[PDB]
């Protein structure tokens, strides 16, 4: 095992969450590493992501409800969960590579999450 | 006069011509355009 996820599990309407993902090596995180969620019924979207340039532009839509922070102590990368209604069931994976197609993913195990 | 003379020459033209070449007629070119999502158009690929 090399990378893991921590955090999550059942949200109150209106309650806070803590997420999390991790890797192995400094140079797994080099250069990228985009957040990234997937939804039974609602289609999958990508969380946040942290471009190597020292600029990070997250999506315009989802930019203004998210916040991404990375800890490289325990490789361990914030994430939060705010305000989940009952139209917005989503599972959460930790896929690398999404800007690159359906070529350059990379495709594990992941957690299963279901939200009410 | 008599004799035996010597008028022109025949050939055996040829019939329906062939051409032949070998097996192993392939690489996945579907990887490329069966890819389920495509990218940013600031990440173009090149998959060689
Ligand atoms: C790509 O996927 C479709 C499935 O509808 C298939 O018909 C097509 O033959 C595939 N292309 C290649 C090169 O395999």
């Amino acid at each position: 095992v090399q990378l893991v996820e921590s955090g999550g599990g059942l949200v109150q309407p209106g309650g806070s969450l803590r997420l999390s993902c991790a890797a192995s090596d400094s140079s797994f995180y080099d250069y990228e590493m985009s957040w990234v969620r997937q939804a039974p019924g609602k289609a999958q979207e990508w969380i946040g992501s942290m471009y190597p340039s020292g600029r990070t532009y997250i999506n315009p839509s989802l930019k203004s409800l998210v916040t991404i922070s990375r800890d490289n102590s325990k490789n361990t990368l914030y994430l939060q969960l705010n305000s989940l209604r009952a139209e917005d069931t989503a599972m959460y994976y930790c896929v690398s590579n999404w800007a690159s197609g359906s070529t350059g993913d990379y495709w594990g195990q992941g957690t299963l999450v279901t939200v009410s | 006069e008599k004799g035996i003379y010597q008028t022109s020459n025949f050939r055996v033209q040829p019939t329906e011509s062939i051409v032949r070449f070998p097996n192993i007629t392939n690489c996945p070119f579907g990887e490329v355009f069966n890819a389920t999502r495509f990218a940013s158009v600031y990440a173009w690929n090149r998959k060689r």
